[PDB]
């Protein structure tokens, strides 16, 4: 086509010009920003050199030795690491800052000014902080107790808080969710963790295994003063057995470290500390290992089990996830799960990918009765021979 | 109890049997131990794994046994096993004589130990009989045999191989020098002392090294002597004298 | 002595030594049975033979009785432990019965001696599996399967081991009423099913046929060579139906 | 990780039983319905291929004359069961010389469900539990019964049971269609029905095994012809 | 077509953005757009300043006030400054502070990661698919679970179905595990990150699931990416004595791993391929359907394929005429593909020593003579 071919030509060179006159009255690269409202922000800068308090450098406020005289006195130690005796604030009222507080002072005279934004100690801890994942309470299937029992324990008490302090009572705090590899431990979490809407702060349990001497147990404090302040947190130790272990003595300090990080957990979830109203899921898959004070309820109050599903539970599962693709008109998936035997329902994940693949590549365009039989073949029998749960299936 | 117990009769999740299958590279290590078969009788030859200056010989083969009149065998691996099965041997071929009133034939005496090395391995939990054989014998259904037992319990006739250190190197070397057929008692001892030479890193063999025992049909008896070191000295000769007329193409 | 229980169920509701030894059959080698009219071939692909062993002592078609043969695919250790106490139950059979065995009743033997290594002490399972084969006191033919469970079923065809799920699926397709209609017929399909699996032409298949009322014969390597060039000849002249 | 095969669960049941109550679910499908003509037991058989004999399935066998029984689970482990049941039968008729209660025979058999036992036995014994649910279902001078024996010895007597792959769907298909004024005929008539929808390949006269065992009859299982004239209807 | 027709619109967009800028800078001060953005970017070099400390940014203040830590450690509760985009502050980020106001003028560089140089490859690996001999079903679930997604991603969501998530390959070793991983990196031009399964294993506590941490970290910040494991056996068997706690830490590394291999935190977009010979000694948790969803296993070749596979490397020689390829395939026996390699290198040597070019019938002789001890001793 002449006409569009000559159309495409000037369809590249002239988009092309459309770039190149952008860059002529705006131009970008390397250079920090897009160089286009900050011009002005420029002009802003010139009063922050203005700015003479700034720079403020940073200490901590650790002793006040006059608080009702006239003169109150504080004793910073500032990162030089030499201490010194300052003054109050030169307008923050005197109430504001007690010892411990974090608080930026002057550099030229040591000048206590603006109080902080404390436990900088949260570096790590910063990021376990989440962002909403993509799974709802739907796309899971075995609807039973299992669900109805985590969110009557997580999420309840945090939409309705009135009902169960006119009843009279205290909801319980921690939820222990575990069962075999792949039964929805980690997914009943996903899908708590969206439709909360308070805050979650989820843990990977191989994450607090440090380097140094004690700092595992650093980590885990740290991890507390975050939650306390945030009104109504959950914490979601995923897969705790790196620090789930179980005390016992033998030889040369065996898991002394790991085992003293735990101690901290624990601590922090009944010693007197009433600590603020935070909930706490830990999904574990091997609950045989965890420390008997650990368990035990007024630290881990409900243990919901996620046994495999049965015959009904996989009839609901293939629908969950079969329903989004193209299927012929009769599948009986009453019978797909007739046909599987204990099945997780990641077993069952796995099938429908396979179906999809056999259909893909024989190059038809929809999968038949047929090819779930033979997927439903080649996922379970085959790969069953090298399954988790047969034996995982104990530690359950 | 059950915490001690090694479950040495049980399978794999692969389909093995880890100890009989172990048993077979413990008997990679043992000395070399070939045989070959001809038409005018067969022959064993097993090196010396232990020798020493101080170290005695007191019995006509110290790797050589005689199971019967017809028959002898020899062993590789764990040598204290090979005092348990040997003994077995002979005390099943004279219970085969003190029924038929014959000499056992060669095929039978073999299954028969193989049922009890593959009983180890199958219940009881005993660890499995670390031993290979070969045996040469003599029989009047087949003429001259050669057959070889594994710690499995399977065997097979051979027409000549080898068991134990560096098997498949002699292997080797007899698939392309071996004729079927036209065999003497005297071209098999040139192949003997020929492959025997390249599996073991020694510069050259002496009569103190090795031993070869024939077994032979002479006058309707069965006869089976060891070599001494003069007869066995003749053909290390006579292996030289090949070697340094297999340089005559340059 | 040494009562240990070797054979528990599992959590999933089987039974792992059963399981295992069922690999211990794949990694065995293939062998097929077809039963004609009046003639039933089961031949063993590879001799295994390297050019120095004997084609008198690897071989893996037995005979328990005169109408009754057996081969195997599994660890040749047991299967011989099988075999002689099937040949026992062989004659044991014709001292208090006057009529020899059936092929169903030494299977149900064989079986029923692996079945009961799978539940009792100190026992692991059997690793073999077994076609039995044979005829009747009625001239019919019969082809029977074991396995290391200890379960039979006949079937009119089969093949079991290594490379078994293949051959199984050659003979849907080709066993028909059409072929087994004449004993060169059912030869022919059987070479024709272990060529699809042996990675070395036809002098590697040992293969035995038993017809009606006489006994096991195993054919020589001559007269296997002479069916394999029938067939090899039978892939030329289907370019008569291409052109 | 290894424990006895004798261990209780702290839960409060033997971790082998509680295993073997999930071979079953492997198993074919068995639907026995009880009237007061008499019993029907279908049990499909599930051939594999199309090269397998439809015939030398037996999943239902004779007892004795007036004992019928089907086999769901692993069929492999029936094979002790069944003959100790017939020698059972057989020794009860050649001391008191008549026939023997349905019941009696059920009990019989589940004396062996307990009997493994690692040690402190004979080098005999069973080492694990069987694998094998049975009905059996006779008739004898309390007219028609059917029991359901499973591994753990509890046997229990049922107006209609289904065992199996489809214990759970079946068994719910039963309790509507089921009622104490049927005839044999609407019987074998309705288990076909639930027996159609619970098997994966279509109904032949190939792919179930029917037997009855009447007040005036023996125990008759139905050949490849009259199967054909029951599944004309359906 | 319809495209120029949706240009003849886009033009007029830019034609009118032209109309504005090319007004607004001659009212801005009667010069050029860019000279006067030229008079401003040389006046941030001014506040900017010279020279530029770098430093940590710690954390920020909402208020536009950040606390870095400059070298010395000591922390600065400063000021966020002009021309800087505020979305490139994350944590552990470096910071160009002034030396003198100490206040954060921006991230104005490319800060570098030198683990991403050893986990990523800027490779060419020679051998592609058809250099794989006759193993051609190992050859593909592959392609259906690593290069067909990317090629054609519609098919999979024309059938409404996710693709397979991960691969393990296992065999006998020398088999192809490793030769299958060439072939797939040269091809899908993802970013292909590999690191060997003992590399898991570190002096020092703890850095074993920090690794793992930055490992997928990397391939994540590269998406779309392979993430190879070469011998993931070494994690659980072999051990080196260097790792503190033996055993346990062990474990701890492998949760790790099995955490962000399906784990919580949304991921996506990284095939993961783990080799393996021993795979029967592996958590089965880390390889549970749902984690790796397909196992490829690679049996010791055919007859007729190993002589493809000694047809192959043969190709690029010249054999004597003597030379039989069917009686030293035979010859042997329960060959891998790297047992066949290493046969035909060995004896294309001999004819090295000689100084020609025609390996012959005794070359492979001796060489099949010396792989044979070779597999033969040492055991
Ligand atoms: N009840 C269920 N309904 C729907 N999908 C399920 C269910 N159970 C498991 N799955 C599937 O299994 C996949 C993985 O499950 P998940 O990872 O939550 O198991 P887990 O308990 O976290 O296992 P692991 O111990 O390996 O972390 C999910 O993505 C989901 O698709
Ligand atoms: N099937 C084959 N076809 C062609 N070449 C092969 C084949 N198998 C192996 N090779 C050759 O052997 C060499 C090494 O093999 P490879 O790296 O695949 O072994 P591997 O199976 O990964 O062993 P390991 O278990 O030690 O990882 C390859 O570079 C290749 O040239
Ligand atoms: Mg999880
Ligand atoms: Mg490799």
């Amino acid at each position: 086509q002449s006409t569009y071919s000559r159309q495409i030509k000037q369809v590249e060179d002239d988009i092309q010009q459309l770039l190149k006159k952008i860059n002529e009255l705006t131009g970008i690269k390397e250079s920090d920003t897009g160089l286009a409202p900050p011009a002005l922000w420029d002009l802003a800068a010139d009063k922050q050199t203005l700015q003479s308090e700034q720079p403020l450098q940073v200490a901590r406020c650790t002793k006040i030795i006059n608080a009702d005289s006239e003169d109150p006195k504080y004793i910073i130690n500032v990162k030089q690491f030499a201490k010194f005796v300052v003054d109050l604030s030169d307008q923050v009222a005197p109430t504001d800052i007690e010892e411990g507080m974090r608080v930026g002072v002057d550099r030229n005279k040591y000048q206590i000014h603006i109080p902080l934004p404390p436990k900088i100690d949260p570096t790590v801890t910063m990021m376990q902080v989440e962002e909403k994942p993509d799974v709802t309470y739907s796309d899971v299937g075995g609807c039973k107790e299992q669900i109805e029992k985590l969110r009557e324990v997580v999420e309840t008490p945090l939409l309705h808080p009135e009902r169960f302090v006119n009843l009279g009572i205290e909801p319980p705090k921690g939820v222990l969710l575990f069962g075999p590899p792949g039964t929805g431990k980690t997914l009943c979490a996903r899908a708590v963790a969206n439709r909360t809407d308070a805050c979650f702060i989820r843990v990977i349990g191989s994450e607090l295994v440090q380097k140094y001497v004690g700092e595992g147990a650093r980590m885990v404090r740290e991890l507390f003063e975050m939650a306390r302040t945030k009104k109504a947190c959950l914490i979601f130790f995923d897969e705790i057995d790196a620090i789930g272990g179980a005390r016992f003595d033998d030889g040369a300090g065996g898991d002394n470290e790991v085992q003293r990080t735990m101690l901290e957990l624990i601590n922090q979830l009944d010693g007197f500390d009433p600590r603020g109203n935070i909930k706490v899921l830990m999904a574990t898959n091997r609950p045989d290992t965890l420390d008997p004070a650990l368990m035990r309820p007024g630290r881990l109050d409900r243990k919901i089990e996620f046994s495999l599903p049965d015959l009904e539970g996989r009839t609901h599962i293939f629908k969950i996830h079969a329903r989004s693709m193209s299927v012929e008109r009769d599948i009986r998936f009453e019978l797909l799960a007739r046909l599987c035997p204990n099945s997780t329902g990641a077993e069952i994940r796995s099938v429908c990918t396979e179906a999809g693949m056999f259909a893909i590549r024989a190059r038809r365009k929809i999968a038949t009765e047929k090819d779930f039989l033979e997927a439903v073949n080649k996922v379970i029998k085959s790969y069953a021979k090298f399954s988790a749960t047969p034996r995982y299936m104990t530690y359950n | 109890s059950r915490r001690y117990d090694s479950r040495t009769t049980i399978f794999s999740p692969e389909g093995r049997l880890y100890q009989v299958e172990y048993a077979m590279e413990a008997i990679g290590h043992a000395g070399t131990c070939l045989g070959i078969l001809a038409n005018d009788g067969v022959l064993l030859a097993a090196e010396r794994r232990n020798i020493h200056k101080l170290l005695d010989e007191v019995f006509f083969s110290e790797k050589i046994y005689k199971l019967n009149e017809d028959m002898a065998c020899s062993v590789a691996g764990i040598t204290s096993d090979a005092n348990v099965l040997t003994n077995e041997l002979r005390l099943i071929a004279q219970r085969y004589l003190l029924q038929y009133q014959e000499p056992i034939p060669c095929e039978q005496l073999v299954t028969a130990l193989c049922d009890i090395k593959q009983a180890y391995t199958q219940f009881g939990g005993k660890r499995p009989f670390g031993v290979s054989l070969l045996y040469i014998g003599w029989d009047k259904h087949y003429g001259f045999q050669l057959y070889q037992s594994d710690p499995s319990g399977n065997y097979g006739g051979w027409k000549a191989t080898c068991i134990g250190n560096n098997s498949a190197a002699a292997v080797s070397m007899l698939k392309q020098d071996y004729k079927e057929g036209e065999m003497t008692l005297k071209s098999a001892l040139a192949l003997a002392i020929k492959v025997l030479n390249k599996t073991m890193d020694v510069s050259k063999l002496s009569a103190e090294k090795v031993e070869i025992a024939t077994l032979t049909r002479e006058n309707g008896k069965t006869v089976i002597r060891v070599l001494k070191q003069k007869e066995v000295e003749q053909l290390i000769k006579k292996h030289e004298e090949e070697e340094a007329k297999a340089e005559r193409e340059k | 002595s040494y009562d240990r229980a070797i054979t528990v169920f599992s959590p999933d509701g089987h039974l792992f030594q059963v399981e295992y030894a069922q690999e211990a059959v794949k990694k065995g080698s293939t062998a097929v049975g077809v039963r004609g009219r009046d003639i039933v071939v089961l031949g063993v692909e590879k001799k295994s033979v390297a050019k120095l062993q004997d084609e008198r002592t690897v071989r893996k078609i037995c005979a328990l009785d005169d109408n009754v043969c057996m081969a195997f695919a599994g660890l040749t250790a047991d299967a011989r432990i099988v075999i002689n106490r099937a040949r026992v139950e062989c004659q044991s059979h014709r001292l208090t019965v006057e009529d020899p065995v059936t092929v169903e009743y030494i299977t149900r033997y064989i079986a029923s001696l692996k079945q009961r290594y799978t539940q009792s002490n100190g026992r692991r399972p059997f690793g073999i599996s077994a076609l039995i084969v044979g005829f009747d006191f009625d001239g019919t033919p019969r082809l029977y399967q074991t396995d290391p469970s200890g379960t039979y079923h006949a079937w009119k065809a089969n093949a079991i081991g290594r490379g078994a799920k293949s051959v199984r699926e050659f003979l849907e397709k080709n066993y028909t009423d059409e072929a087994i209609e004449t004993d060169d017929l059912t030869i022919k399909l059987v070479i024709k099913a272990l060529l699809e699996v042996v990675q070395s032409g036809g002098k590697n298949i040992e293969l035995a046929v038993m017809r009606r009322d006489q006994s096991l014969k195993i054919l020589n390597p001559e007269e296997i060579e002479k069916y394999v060039a029938e067939i090899e000849k039978e892939k030329e002249e289907n370019e008569k139906k291409k052109q | 990780y290894d424990r006895g095969v004798n261990t209780f669960s702290p839960e409060g049941r033997l971790f082998q039983v509680e295993y073997a109550i999930e071979a079953i679910k492997l198993g074919s499908t068995a639907i026995g319905i009880q009237t007061s003509e008499g019993v029907c037991l279908a049990v499909e058989k599930r051939i594999t291929s199309p090269l397998m004999e439809p015939s030398s399935i037996e999943k239902i066998v004779e007892i004795d004359a007036h004992i019928g029984c089907a086999m769901s689970g692993l069929i492999a482990d029936a094979k002790t069961l069944i003959d100790k049941a017939r020698v059972e039968t057989q020794n009860h008729w050649f001391t008191y010389n008549e026939t023997m209660t349905v019941e009696s025979v059920t009990q019989a058999v589940s004396n062996l469900a307990l009997q493994f036992g690692e040690e402190d036995a004979d080098p005999g014994a069973m080492s694990r539990p069987f694998g094998v649910a049975l009905l059996f279902g006779g008739v004898d001078e309390k007219g028609p019964q059917l029991f359901h024996m499973d591994p753990s010895g509890t046997f229990v007597q049922c107006d209609a049971r289904a065992i199996g792959s489809a214990s759970e769907g079946a068994q719910s298909s039963l309790q509507e269609v089921y009622h104490k004024s049927m005839t044999l005929k609407e019987a074998i008539k309705s288990s076909l029905i639930i027996l159609k929808q619970v098997m994966e390949e279509k109904l032949n006269a190939t792919n179930i095994e029917l037997a009855t065992v009447q007040p005036g009859q023996n125990f008759h299982m139905f050949t490849k012809e009259e199967l054909e004239e029951v599944i004309k209807d359906i | 077509t319809q495209c120029r027709l949706k240009l003849l619109k886009l033009e007029r967009i830019k034609d009118y953005l032209l109309m504005e800028e090319e007004f607004i800078r001659n009212q801005e001060q009667m010069k050029p757009l860019e000279e006067k953005q030229e008079e401003e970017r040389s006046k941030v070099d001014d506040l900017r300043g010279t020279p530029m400390s770098v430093g940590t940014l710690e954390e920020i203040i909402d208020d536009n006030h950040a606390i870095v830590s400059t070298s010395v450690g000591s922390e600065h509760y400063v000021s966020i400054l002009s021309f800087v985009d505020k979305d490139l502050l994350e944590p552990g980020c470096s910071v160009l502070l002034n030396h003198k106001v100490h206040a954060v003028i921006g991230v104005l560089m490319d800060d570098t990661d030198p683990l991403v140089t050893v986990m990523k490859v800027e490779k060419a690996p020679q051998e592609t698919y058809a250099d794989i001999g006759g193993l051609d079903n190992q050859i593909q679930e592959i392609k259906e679970s690593v290069e067909l997604p990317l090629t054609h991603p519609e098919y999979y969501e024309e059938m409404g179905i996710k693709p397979p998530k991960g691969v393990i390959l296992y065999g006998p070793p020398g088999t192809g595990k490793t030769l299958l991983a060439k072939a797939v990196a040269n091809q899908t031009s993802a970013t292909f990150l590999r690191v060997v399964g003992s590399e898991l294993i570190q002096k020092y506590l703890g850095d074993g699931p920090k690794l793992v941490r930055e490992l997928f970290r990397v391939a994540e910040e590269h998406a779309p990416s392979i993430v190879f494991i070469d011998e993931i056996d070494a994690i659980g068997t072999k051990r080196y004595d260097s790792n503190s706690g033996g055993e346990r830490e062990i474990q701890r590394t492998m949760l790790e791993l099995l955490n962000q291999l399906d784990g919580f935190d949304s991921r996506g977009d990284v095939k993961v391929i783990m080799a393996t010979n021993r795979i029967e000694t592996l958590d089965p948790a880390l390889i549970r359907p749902g984690r790796i969803d397909r196992k490829i296993e690679f049996p010791l070749p055919d007859e007729k394929t190993k002589k493809r596979i000694f047809q192959i490397h043969t190709s690029r020689m010249t054999l004597a005429d003597d030379v039989t390829l069917d009686d030293l395939i035979m010859a042997k026996d329960d060959l891998s593909g790297a047992d066949i390699k290493a046969i035909c290198t060995e004896a294309g040597l001999m004819a090295l020593r000689e100084r020609r070019m025609k390996v012959t019938n005794e070359d492979f002789k001796k060489s099949k003579e010396n792989v044979l001890y070779k597999k033969q001793e040492g055991t």
